[PDB]
Parts: C-alpha cells; structure tokens; sequence
C-alpha cells in the first residue's frame, strides 16, 4: 500500500531517505568503531576478551588483533580499516590514532551537516587544516635522536611505544630490543624487522628474557651432535617414517619371518637413506613431523645433525635465508636445493637447549628475541609490543624527529589550527575548528582511560598552552589528575607517525563524507 | 474482463510507473554530476569496492531493480560507445522532461503531441550548437583547458593537474599526418608499491616479465632487439623418434639429448649477436616471447645479451613497430632480417617486483601510460578517468569545433527555444516549453551539488543578457555567473549533439508506452 | 468441468474484447508502445500486434482463436493483422442485442453474415484502378511501408527487387496470376558488402561451401546431375555411372560420405548434399534437368543444358553455388548484401512484407481509401441500407456498421485530437460529399482527402480483413459450449 | 512546484504581491470607462443572470433586473437596492415572472 519506501529502487537495499541522513548512518557505523578501540588507548588501555575463530580465548589491547578478530563488514568502516593496513605501511604505530582521529572528524562532521553546512565544504576544510597541521608539526619537533647507537639512547626513546602494548615491564623489554636494534644499525640503509625475529619459549616470566644471534629455533637439537659448521643444510618437509614407493611397490607377506626380513630391508634401506645425506656433502637434517627410532641413530651414526621444526611459519623462515627449500620426499639426495650456513649450533639459556643458526664467517645483519613466559597467550601479546617497538626505530632510520606525547602535542596543534580558522574568514572556519576539536580526543582518550574527569585535563593543558608551556602531557595517575612535561618524563613520540597518521586519517574521513549512498551490486 | 496469469495497466498508470522510474534515477545521478558532485560506491558482493562517479559504470555494472530504469541504463552504454560522455546528464534530461509532460499530461494532453515539440525543439536546439561552436585550433592550452574538464570530475583536484599533461601528450604523441586517432597506439599499465600522484608517460611499451639474473645488463643504451616466438626450454622431440627409457637414469639421458634441440639454437643467438655489429660500443637484446631455461638465460648473459620470457601476443606486436625485427617462428632460419633497434631499455625497480621499459623509440608510432597507485580499487578508478580523458581529447581533435561548459549552453537553449514559435500545430508550443526547462536541470544541479541555493544561481545566469553574444555559467566555487571562455571550461561538440539527439529519442518512446503487458512473468 | 448458456458467449465476448482493447493503440503511424514484462525483467517496448500476442501466453480458448486467426491473416497476407482483431473484437463487443434483448445468435449471424456481403459490395465500388505498368505508381504505394526503415536510404532499390521479384513468379499465362514468394523466391542472407549490392539472381542458389579445390569454377553448360573394402566397392560403382556422364556438378539428395566424395573429386566436379525433395525440383526446372531413383539408372538425358553457367565464386568469406540461367525459369533469389549481420536481418524482413503488397495489388490492381474513409463509407451504405431492412435484424445490422467506426476512432485517439467531435463531422462528409475521400490524417489528425494524401490500401487486405473479422466474430458467436475432453 | 525544489513560502507571496499591483495597474488599461445604457445593462445582466438559470429565464429576469434599477436612479444619485422588494408566490410556471411598479401587501 502506497506511500512505500521513498528512494529505494535498487535491489531494496536500505536507502535513508532524506530526513533518515544516509551520511549520518555511516558516520555512525564509524563512531561505533571507535569506541571498541577508544579504551585500549594508551598505557593505562583497557584488555578486550577476544574469541578467535578457533574458539580460542585471548586477552589483549592491541588494535591490529581486534580489528583482525573482529569481522568488519560495513564498508564505510572497512575504509578506516584500510587505513590502519596503510598505517602499518610506512610505520608500526598509531593504529588507534586512525580510529579515535577520523572518528572525531565524522563525529564532529555531524555537527556540522545537522546546521546546513555541505559534505563539500566540510572536506575541503579538513584538507585545509590537514596540510596547516603539517606545517605546525615540525615546530612541535622538541628532541631528535642522536643516531650513536647507545642502547641508553634507544632504550629510553624505546619506553614510549613499549607502553599501552606491555605496560609495567617496559624497562626489560626496552633494553632487550635496543640490544637487537643495534647490533644491526651498523649495517646503514638496510634496517628491518624482518631481521628482528622472536622465538617465545614457555618459562617462568618476562624477566628470564634475552637476545641472541641468529635465527634461534626453541626446539633443542634431536640428535647427539652439539655443533657443526657445515654448510649444506637438507631441508624435507615428509618425517622419516615407514617408505612408501610411489610407483606400485606392491609389498605382500604372509608369514612372520617375512615380516621380519621386509622390516630388515626397510632398516637396511634407511641406513641407505641417511648414507645418502651424508654423502652429498651435508651434515644437517631437517624435519617437519615425527623422526623414527632407527633413523635417529643413523644420523648420529654419520653424525649427521638432526633438527625438528614442526611449525609451518619456523620451515619457511629457513626457506628464505638459507636457501634449504623442502622436498615431497623422504630423503632425496638432491644437493642442488640444500642451503648455505656459516655455523649451526646448539646453546643453553635460560635452562632450555635451542637450535641456532649462527653468521660466524659473515658479517651478519640478522637477531632473534627469545622470550619467556608463563603462558602462551602473554608471550603473544608482548610479540605485538616487540613489532610495535622495533619497527618505531625503523622509522628513525628515516629522518629523525621526535615529537612530545601524552596529548601535548594535540593541544598545540589543535590550538595552532584553532587560531588559522578564526582569523580565515568564509565558511570552511567551521570545519577547520572542528578539525582542532578532533585532536582533543586523543587526550580524552588518555584521561577516560586513567579514571579522570576528561574536561579538566583539556582546561589545563590548554591553559599551559597559553602560557607557552609546550611538551606538556597528561600525566598518568589515578589519584592525580595534574599534568607534567613530557620531555622531562622522558615520553616522546615519531614525527612520522603522527605525520602519516593525520594523513590517512583524515583522507579515511573525507573518503568516507564524500560517499552518499551504499548501493548493492552483482557481476 | 482479463485472463489467468494476465495483467496489464489500460489506463495512464503505465506513465506514471515509467515516469516515476526516470524522476527515481534522476536523483540518484545528479549528486554525481561535476567535481563537487558525490561519489557512489559498488559493492559486489564478494567484497569489492569501487568508487566511480562516472554514469555508464554505475549504470552497466551495477544492477537496478526497476525494469523501467534497466532501458535507461542500456542507453547510457549507447551513448559511451558514441562520444564517451555525458552518461549522466543525459539521465537528468530524461527524468525532468519526463517530469514537465506530466504536468501537461496530467492536464488532459495527448503523449504524442509532446514528443512532436520535442523533435521540434530538438532540431532548433541543434542548430544552436553550431552557431555558438568555437572551432579554435587545437593547441595545448586548449587541450589543457578540455582534458582538464573531463578529469576533474573523475578525481579528487589533485591527480587533474598531474593527469592533465600527460593525457594530452598521449594524443599528441600519436596524433600527426591528419590520421585518425586510434585509441589502440595508447596501451594503460598500472603498477602497485607507489602512490597516486606518481602516475606519468613512458615513450615506449613495459612489459611484465624481464629479465631475472645477475649477469645482465641493467640499462642497454642501444641494442638489435630480435623478435622471436621460439621456446627455448624443454620441449618434446621434433624429429622422426620419441622418448623410450627404461630407468630414472635412461630417462635423464633423453632430457640431454633433447636439450640439444635447444642448445644447438641458444648458440644461434650468439652468431647473430657477434654477427650484426658484434663490436664494441654495441649491445643486443632478445625479446622472445615464449620460455626461456635458466641456461640460456644464463649463457647469453655472459655475452652481455637482454633476453626476454613470457610476454603477451599484443605486446609483440608492438615491440615489432617499435624495434622493427619481424617475428621469427624458427631459430633454423635466422637471419639479420629479424632484428630492429631501440635506445635506452632499463628496468624499473619496484619494492618487491621489477618491469621492463623499452623507452627511447624510433619509430614505434604508440606509447604507455604508466598508471601508478597504492590501493586496487584507486588504479581501476584513474583508469575510468584517463579512458574518458582521452576520448574527450579524442572528440576534440576529431570534431575540432567545441562549445562552452558549465549549463551555458542548456541556459542559452533555453531561452533560444522560448522565443520560437510552432510550424505544425499549436500544441507542440507546450512541449518545447518542456524541453526548455528540462534543459536547465543541469545547471540546477551543478548549484545543489556545490551547496548553493537552487534557485538563486539559475536566476543570475539566466539574468545576465548583454547587446552582444556572451556566454553564461555556474561558478562551482562562488555560485555567481561565470563565462565559461574566461576561464576555461570547455565542452564536445558530439557530447551536445548526442545528448539531444538520445534524450529525445528515450524520453519520445518512454511516453508513447500505452500499456505494460507481463509476458508470462 | 463445462460452461454453457449465455456464459460462454458473454465470455467469449470479454476475451476478444480484451485482447482487442491491448492493441488498439498499435493502429497507424503513432501506434503507441507497450511494455512487456518478462518473468526475468527482460523488457521490449516494441509496437507491433503480431509480435505482441505471440509473446502473451492466454489460457482462454476463445482468445487463443482470436491470436491463431491473425498469425494465420500474418502468413496470407504481410498486413491487416491488428486490424482484424480490433474489428472482430468489436463486432463483438455490441452485446445489448445477445443478452439484454434475447437475441437468438442464429438471428445475429444472419445480419453479420448479410451485412459482410454488403460491406463486399461497397468496397468495390469506391476502389479505384492502377496503372501497374507505372513503375512510380507503384512505388508511391510501397512507400507507405518503407517509411521509418533502414531501407529508406536506398528504397528505389528496395521496390524494384520486391517489384520485379514478385512479376517474375507472376504466373499471369495461368489466369489466376499465382504467386508465391516462398517457393519461387527464396531469400537468403550474404555477409559482407551494402544495402546498394542487394540485387536479384536468375535460378536457384546453394549456400554449400567449397571443402576442395577441385571443382568446376566455370562452366557454358553446367550439367547438373540429380538423384571399408564393400563400402568402397558399393561406392566404386555408384560414383562410376556419374562420372562417366562426365558432369559438371553432382547435386544428390541423400548425403555423400567421404569415400563418395573422393571418387566425385577424381572427376573434377562441386561436391553438393543434403538438398530437400521440392529443392531438387526447383533444381531441375533451372537447368531442365532429371531427378533419377539411384545413380545407377542414370542415363544421358540427365543434363542441365540450357542453362546460363555454374560458379563458386567466393564473396565475403564464404563459398556460393550458382546454377542461374539469363532466362525466366519460374523463380529467383534473392542475393541480400550487408556489411554486417544487424543490417541484413532488417533488409531481409522488410523486403519480405514489401513483396506481399505488390502481392495483393497485383493479384488486383484495385486499391481502396484508407485513412478510416473505407471503414466510414462502408457503415454510410449499410445505415442507409438499413431503412429498408424490414425485421429485427436490423437492430445489429446498424451495429456492425458503427463498429468499423473504430478503426478512425482509434487513429484520432493516438493523434489527440477529440475522437467524437471530428468523427461527429467525418461521418457528416460521407453524407453529403463522396465517400471514396474524405478519411483521416494519421500523421496531422485533421481530416483530409485521401485523393491528395496517397494512404490508398489494397482491395484484398481489406476484403480478407473483413471476411475473417465477421467469420471469427460469427465462430465464437456460435460457441455455447465449452467443455473438455482427450 | 517551486516549494518541492527547496524554496521559501516567503519569496513566492513577495512575487504575488509584486504580480497584484502589475496586475492592478493593467486592469485600469483594459477598463471600459463607457456610458451605461440600456443596450450596455442588459449585457451585464444577461452575462450574470445566464451563470444561475438555465438559459430560459434570461430574457425573462433580463429586462426585470435591468428596469427595476433604472426606476431607482437619476440626476447621479446614491443607489440602494433594498428600494426593490423581492416577492414570491406559486400557482404560475417559472416564465410568469414580471415587475410590479407598487407594492405587494400580504
């Protein structure tokens, strides 16, 4: 019965009408994601109870896993997701502020659009002030890093992104990763985490952590050697079982002394296997799954030296550094395919024996943290602290800029922003204050996070602001809602993390305003 | 008075459906229309996205649930494959002139009255296009100007600029002799691991596949690029005789005596090297198009030879015009005849993969445009752009007359056509009255989608008369009046003269639908 | 289970009346469009009556006679299709005399019948003679159909083929002047080349391609023939008696495996199969050639002599087999050029209705005032014919005159224009001045003679318009039962 | 039309006050300032009487309607209609009607 649905001819897909504000519905969409990640902001940020899709229960504040875990179907918050990916491009870091930034633009774009303000206009001031802000931050830059290689210089720059990952052990874990930072910086112009790896280890707690050399594998060398510098690495993903021939290979018995002379022929044929290792020139084993009884012997026999990795992600690690790619077979002698190391070898730390594949004779560029703990789930969640953290210095291999935390810098460049919009007359002032307004939420952030009445930090942030008291930051405390400097507190952020994160912020904001209308599809 | 499993609407309802279909698509298009106008999404399903205001995408690719607005959509595919814009406004026509005859419709007039001052209005409306058409030579500001706007509606402002230059040198770079211009000499690549703003010209093709080994040459400043289709890998035996083994052994002793079939004319490819200039301060390149083994890869690199694997039949084709060596079917026959020449071919080197380019060229008589962006759905939006950006520069040139932009030309229409009275009956005066204000929707909407007053730019454009002939628009940025030849916005000559020519056509039939008969749906 | 009494025919009368109300608006030059839905959204919004019906599945029996009735009017004749149901629809549609009154249809069918009689008789008297010798008479007259067609660029061309293709199988020696374009004017499509290459081949074409280069490129006198170790003996012989003929091409009606066709390439000829009966017969009478029961009852006579030379020129990507003769052996073809698929399959069935006009003129070069001055005049002679129509038959006599007022009513309707007020003063002109004018402006809807506007139609379109009309409406007048039954 | 497109009420009464006194002024140019007679009354009567009968009574109440309002007025004088006394009465058909110079008394 008529007057239907008005608006809605395109395969009865929702359609707000024009008093529904189809922009309103998907600012909301986004507002929505923001609040899930609005409290895990900062030191003080709030666990989230994730359910992986295995069923598995992990309790961490990492925004990454929650957006990973948490299936985001509605497109106009898949774009601010999008964005977060790009943020981890080019940086390791401020993720949430992607998600607290562009969600206070949309927020406070509601504001606008509710007065009579267009979408268009509204875009073209939070370009404006996207590229004043770029203006104003490199005057906010108060410290820059020394580049000395000091693990006293890295690790206390290193404390600011450890925090609001793995709050409370941010002094070991600052000291372990500035060791495995600078052991590599010397090689100039090639600096990745992709060196830096992490081996977790089930142990007693955080504090039995260390560095070492080389790609460290946790499971201890099966065989009976303890050290071997050969190069030739035999890598085979099928586990020294029972053969079976590929071609029809058709084995029939009937009595028993048969089944003992074919269990004969099997050993006597393995001892040909393992012979064959030996005599392509490669003293080292690998294995994906179980190693036989008979076979383990054979590899001490020839001294061979056996390895395990049962884990997929561990095999593939070797397979890109080495070379040692794995075979279909149980033991092919294939010595083309093999690999190239300087020295492997077995050690002892923390009470745990490790696989080592050590650069003795090469320069070496490669490190591994090998972490301890209790539980399988923390080790994980200080993993998301170990890639947060490295890749923080990755980024000041690039120009070296630092900036103050703690919302300081928010309020200076919201309170630079502010004054370029009330002396720049029309209409797209609105718009640029808002865009002011929008950094104040990242302190707000902070204060409702600690259990702080969020308007007082902003009252006196801004009132030190005016006095010319700059890299001023909410202090973090529960009973004491003052404020402190954050270069005497020693906290800091990157130049370029807020740099590409006012960035792709606000072109997820304005991505997201420009469209009007989600409309269904089909090939 | 009907059947079982029958319906059909014998009043005027069949109008009313059929109109309100138009009005329904009309205000989905017209926040589309121009810079300023909003971008649609099209989601398909799987989890694509795509943003395009380009009305021809939103109207094949996606799916309307309308039967009425399905006609309007394969009209839109009609007029992209003619002139290659004007998909959009061509929809808001139809829907406000549709619009108007209801009023009158409405009041007892016949369908088929109004679609006679239709064609009535549309012959007096072309003839207007010519007298206000600029035939200006075509030169680079005025390309600028064109090429300008048609990609500023199909960006952000920013790639507009960038993309500008570029489009117009593809057109010129093969636009010479008075020849038609063929889209085909401008082949699009794109390109991943680096930004938007990165795109720019290549004078000559890029190919995907280079070559992959450490004994190459990372730029060849000049080479005799051989053409080839021959696979130089292992392949069966092509003599009178087969493959018979009887071990794992026996069996590699045939991949040795069938690699001879290859070893014998990789070395062929060295005769030809040391042969033709084989001297110094001299080079050669491979360009064959099948596989190549590592061992032939490898030998020809010590004698500092580019070799070439896995390219595409098109892109043979033009390597061939480019460099000027004639396809070889078989090694057995080579000869200096097979050979061309080119200048600097080097590698472009990306975060994780590599290209080849063959630039400086002789005489190739095509180029790329190299198309660079960081998100997927970003490289198939630009390549909407630059695909219309050409063929406006196209219509330009082929159709040198151009006219005015910004509604000045519907604004002029419009008042050329109220001072223009009947030749056939009376009651056609109401349907030109239609088309005049049906004309006006588009500088009406360029006015909603800036965020100015509908009304009050229509009036200061329509307003402005002088004693002399001056053209009148939108001013996107300020709302005021705008002569669109001070600034410049210019349009196509085929785009006008298309878009009254399709408009009338679509919303004629449109309203001689009597009845709407199920065939048994 | 059944139906009788005055429901069947009050039924019957709903179902055509229906049927006749979805096209009413099709009729003239602003036939409005209609909107089929398929079930799959698919939409045509085209205007033709034919192709409208064919698509509307109905499930009432009187309804499905009423559509069958025109497809078979479609074949007879190229026009008068949504004419015959919009008057048999409303002949139908007067039931004041079958139910209010009680009127027996016995007595109705009595007046339909008397009054098609009559309606004959009027017809002929305002025809008016054609100088069909005149090929520009002629052709003003198929310009009526060519008009709003791609055959208009070159419609000079387009009458002459239809024209002389239809006067070749004009069979005027016969006195019954048959014709028949399907058999003795076969059209088939060439690809490649224009409109402007359509012209007319004397004799029969074989679109068979050629597989082998051995075979007769050209010949003066084509002699057409017609009719693993045992199957090469078994065909040994057959193709032994064939080419000792020495032919120039063997046309057989059953197919020709490969072993025969290696033994028929020995002697150098076109390799032709899988022709039909009625196709070898048009064969022969080409050539004057013998259709034989085996090849081995072939004897000497068995010859195309006389004929014009056999070609496999190749035109267009495609091989064509010519037995064409410079003479008249009653038949054509018809060699439709295009330089693409769309453009010949419009040629194709636009050439097709052009040739059934020249069909109906001139199997009578007698032509009628169309433009609803036929249908006006006719219902003048029948109201005046009336007043001495002493009975109660006189009441649906009248009737059926006023029903053919509908064929102006509905093109004054697609106009705009007042449908009573100029039909008030259109039967007036009939009064006083003559009927042979004096009709209705289709393109204008003023009215306006039709001696100044060349809308003249065929006699036998409307005869055969009429005649089915009253005969449909007197068939399901006479259905007072309908019931089921295998 | 114009309200659905975004416009104000207020503007289109601005244009009709503007359209009244455009409007206004035109009709003092299209009046016909002539002298009434007879010949002009009966005009104006037929043209208002022929909008409430039916096309029967109008030279009936014509020449009633116009002489009633000669009788009460001369030398420019004010005029009042309530001078005229509308009676009715029955037994008569429609067309019996006529003046009566005096005064009817019940």
């Amino acid at each position: 019965k008529a007057p239907g649905f008005a608006q809605m001819l395109k395969e009865g897909a929702k359609h707000f009408s024009g008093l529904e504000e189809a922009v309103y519905r998907n600012i909301q969409a986004c507002k929505e994601l923001a609040q899930t990640t609005r409290t895990a902001y900062g030191p003080n940020g709030m666990n989230k109870m994730v359910i992986n899709h295995l069923e598995k229960l992990f309790v961490t504040n990492d925004a990454a896993t929650i957006l990973r875990e948490l299936e985001v179907q509605h497109p106009a918050a898949k774009m601010i997701v999008m964005a977060s990916h790009m943020q981890e491009q080019e940086v390791g870091d401020g993720t949430n502020f992607v998600l607290v930034f562009a969600g206070a633009l949309l927020e406070l774009a509601e504001e606008l659009l509710r007065i009579g303000l267009s979408v268009s206009e509204v875009i073209e001031g939070y370009e404006i002030a996207c590229r004043k802000a770029h203006e104003i931050l490199p005057n906010l830059v108060c410290c820059s890093a020394k580049n000395l290689r000091d693990i006293d210089e890295v690790s206390s720059l290193l404390r600011t992104s450890i925090m609001s990952k793995q709050y409370g052990n941010e002094v070991f874990l600052a000291k372990l990763i500035a060791q495995a930072c600078v052991s590599i910086f010397p090689d100039s112009g090639h600096f990745n985490v992709d060196n830096i790896r992490v081996c977790k280890i089930l142990g007693s707690g955080i504090s039995s952590s260390s560095v070492l050399h080389g790609m460290v594998f946790k499971k201890e060398t099966e065989g009976d050697v303890t050290s071997v510098k050969d190069a030739k690495i035999a890598v085979y993903s099928c586990p020294f079982d029972g053969m079976i021939t590929e071609t029809k290979g058709t084995v029939l018995i009937k009595t028993a002394e048969e089944l003992m002379n074919f269990s004969k022929g099997e050993e006597n044929l393995m001892d040909a296997q393992v012979k064959a290792i030996a005599d392509t020139g490669a003293n080292v084993v690998v294995t994906g799954g179980k190693v036989a009884d008979m076979a383990l012997h054979y590899a001490n026999k020839y001294n061979i030296m056996l390895v395990r990795l049962n884990s997929k992600w561990d095999l593939r690690r070797l397979c890109k550094t080495v070379g040692a790619t794995a075979l279909p077979r149980l033991t092919p002698p294939v010595l083309e395919e093999m690999g190239h190391c300087d020295s492997v070898y077995l050690s002892e730390v923390g009470d745990t024996q490790v696989v080592v594949f050590k650069h003795e004779k090469e320069d070496g560029a490669i490190s591994t943290i090998v972490l301890r703990g209790s539980t399988d789930n923390l080790m994980d969640d200080i993993e998301r602290a170990v890639d947060d953290g490295v890749n923080t210095f990755k980024v000041l291999t690039r120009d070296k800029r630092l900036v103050p935390g703690g919302g300081a810098t928010e309020i200076e460049l919201a309170k630079q922003i502010t004054s370029y919009g009330e002396t720049c007359p029309g209409l797209e002032q609105y718009a640029i204050k808002k865009f002011a307004e929008a950094f104040e939420a990242i302190p707000r952030a902070l204060a409702e996070n600690s259990g702080v009445k969020a308007n007082e930090v902003i009252s006196k942030l801004y009132a030190v602001h005016q006095e010319g008291n700059k890299n001023v930051g909410l202090d973090i405390e529960a009973e004491v809602p003052a404020v402190k400097d954050m270069l005497e507190a020693g906290i800091l952020d990157t130049y370029l993390g807020k740099y590409w994160a006012i960035k792709l912020a606000t072109n997820a904001a304005v991505t997201v305003l420009r469209v009007d209308q989600i409309i269904m599809a089909k090939p | 008075t009907l059947n079982p499993k029958a319906e059909v609407a014998r009043a005027q309802a069949a109008l009313a459906v059929n109109i309100s279909a138009a009005r329904g698509l009309q205000d989905v298009l017209r926040t589309n229309l121009g810079p300023k106008g909003t971008m649609k999404m099209l989601v398909s399903g799987a989890g694509d996205i795509k943003l395009t205001k380009d009305g021809n995408v939103l109207l094949h690719e996606m799916q309307i649930q309308h039967p009425t607005a399905s006609l309007i959509a394969k009209v839109a595919t009609a007029q992209d494959d003619i002139t290659g814009d004007g998909t959009t406004s061509n929809v808001l026509i139809i829907g406000e002139l549709l619009k108007q005859a209801d009023l009158y419709i409405s009041e007892g007039l016949h369908p088929r009255i109004i679609t006679e001052g239709f064609e009535a209005a549309k012959e007096k409306a072309l003839q207007f296009l010519e007298e206000v058409k600029v035939s200006r030579e075509m030169d680079r500001e005025t390309l600028i100007d064109v090429a300008r706007t048609s990609l500023r509606t199909k960006v952000h402002a920013e790639l507009a600029d960038v993309l500008t230059e570029a489009v117009v040198d593809s057109i010129l770079a093969i636009k010479k002799q008075d020849e038609p211009i063929d889209l085909f000499m401008i082949e699009i690549m794109e390109m991943k691991h680096k930004s938007e703003t990165d795109t720019s010209l290549i004078r000559g093709l890029v190919l995907d596949h280079g070559a992959r080994h450490p004994d190459m040459k990372k730029r060849v400043e000049d080479a005799y690029i051989l053409t080839c289709n021959v696979s130089l890998e292992y392949e069966k035996t092509e003599v009178n005789s087969g493959f018979f083994y009887k071990s794992a052994e026996e069996r590699e002793k045939l991949v040795k005596a069938e690699r001879k079939f290859i070893e014998d004319r990789v070395k062929k490819i060295i005769e030809l090297k040391r042969k033709v200039c084989g001297d110094s301060d001299k080079g050669f390149v491979v360009i064959n198009q099948k596989g190549i083994d590592p061992f032939s890869l490898d030998a020809l690199s010590k004698e500092g030879i580019v070799a070439l694997r896995r390219a595409k039949r098109r892109n043979m084709e033009r390597l061939t015009l480019a460099c000027g060596g004639v396809a070889l079917n078989s090694f057995d026959d080579l000869s200096p005849d097979c050979l061309g020449h080119a200048g600097l071919v080097y590698e472009y080197t990306l975060g994780e993969e590599k290209f080849t380019f063959i630039e400086k060229c002789n005489n190739p008589r095509s180029v790329t445009l190299l198309i660079k962006g960081p998100n997927k759905h970003t490289l198939t939006q630009i390549k909407d752009a630059v695909r219309d950006g050409l063929r406006a520069v196209k219509n330009a040139i082929d159709d040198g007359c151009v006219v005015p932009g910004a509604g000045a030309v519907e604004v002029a229409m419009a008042e050329a056509l109220i001072k223009h009275k009947p030749s056939v009956k009376g009651r056609a005066q109401l349907g030109v009255q239609a088309f005049a204000d049906a004309l006006l929707i588009i500088p009406k909407v360029l006015a909603q989608n800036s965020g100015f007053d509908l009304q009050e730019t229509l009036v200061k454009i329509q307003a402005e008369h002088s004693e002399s002939g001056q053209l009148v628009g939108v001013d996107l940025n300020t709302g005021e009046p705008m002569v669109a030849a001070e600034v410049g916005v210019w349009d196509n000559y085929c785009v006008k003269k298309q878009l009254l020519h399709s408009c009338t056509v679509i919303a004629t039939n449109i309203l001689l639908v009597d009845e709407i008969m199920r065939a048994g749906m | 289970k059944r139906e009788s009494g005055r429901k069947v025919q009050s039924g019957n009368i709903n179902a055509a009346k229906t049927i006749a109300d979805i096209i009413r608006t099709c009729l003239g030059p602003k036939s409005m469009m209609k909107m089929l839905l398929d079930p799959m959204g698919g939409i045509v919004m085209t205007n033709d009556g034919n192709a409208i019906l064919r698509e509307i599945q109905v499930q009432h029996p009187a309804a499905k006679s009423m559509i069958e009735i025109s497809r078979t009017q479609d074949e007879e004749v190229g026009d008068g299709t949504t004419s015959v149901i919009i008057l048999a629809g409303e002949m139908l549609s007067v039931a004041e005399h079958f139910l209010e009154q009680q009127m027996h249809p016995t007595v109705v069918i009595s007046a339909y019948r008397k009054a098609l009689d009559d309606m004959i008789s009027t017809l002929k008297k305002i025809s008016i003679p054609v100088d069909i010798s005149d090929s520009d008479m002629m052709l003003n007259i198929i310009n009526s159909s060519i008009t709003t067609k791609a055959i208009s660029r070159w419609s000079s061309l387009a009458c002459n083929i239809a024209l002389d293709a239809v006067k070749m199988v004009q069979f005027e020696e016969n006195g019954r002047k048959e014709i028949d374009i399907k058999k003795y004017a076969r059209v088939e499509k060439i690809p490649g080349g224009i409109i402007e290459d359509s012209c007319v081949l004397r004799g029969v074409m074989i679109n068979k391609d050629v597989t082998h280069p051995r075979m007769r490129r050209y010949i003066k006198n084509p002699r057409i023939v017609l009719l693993l170790q045992m199957e090469e003996e078994y065909i040994q012989q057959l193709c032994e008696d064939i080419i000792q003929l020495k032919p120039d091409v063997v046309i057989t009606e059953k197919g020709i495996s490969d072993l025969a066709q290696h033994y028929l390439m020995r002697a150098n000829i076109t390799a032709i199969r899988r022709v039909r009966k009625t196709d070898n017969n048009r064969i022969a009478r080409a050539c004057g050639a013998r259709i034989v029961s085996r090849p081995e009852e072939l004897r000497e006579d068995d010859v195309g002599t006389g004929a014009g030379l056999l070609e496999i020129k190749k035109i267009g990507d495609e091989y064509f087999t010519f037995i064409t003769d410079c003479k008249d052996p009653k038949a054509c073809t018809i060699l439709l050029r295009g330089a693409s698929k769309e453009i010949l399959s419009e040629v194709e069935r636009n050439l097709q209705d052009a040739m059934q006009v020249c069909r109906n003129v001139l199997l009578d070069p007698q032509l009628v005032p169309g433009g609803g001055a036929s249908e006006m005049a006719v219902a003048h002679a029948l109201t005046e014919k009336s007043k001495a129509m002493t009975g109660v038959e006189q009441w649906p006599y009248r009737a059926v005159a006023q029903a053919l007022e509908v064929i102006p009513r509905t093109l004054i309707q697609n106009c705009g224009a007042s449908t009573i007020r100029l039909l008030t003063s259109l039967r007036a002109k009939h009064t006083q001045e003559n009927c042979e004018t004096w009709g209705v402006n289709g393109e204008t809807g003023t009215l306006v003679d039709m001696k100044e506007l060349g809308i003249w139609e065929p006699l036998a379109v409307k005869l055969q318009t009429y005649k089915t009309a009253v005969e449909t409406a007197v068939l399901l007048l006479r259905i007072d039962d309908i019931v089921s039954g295998h």
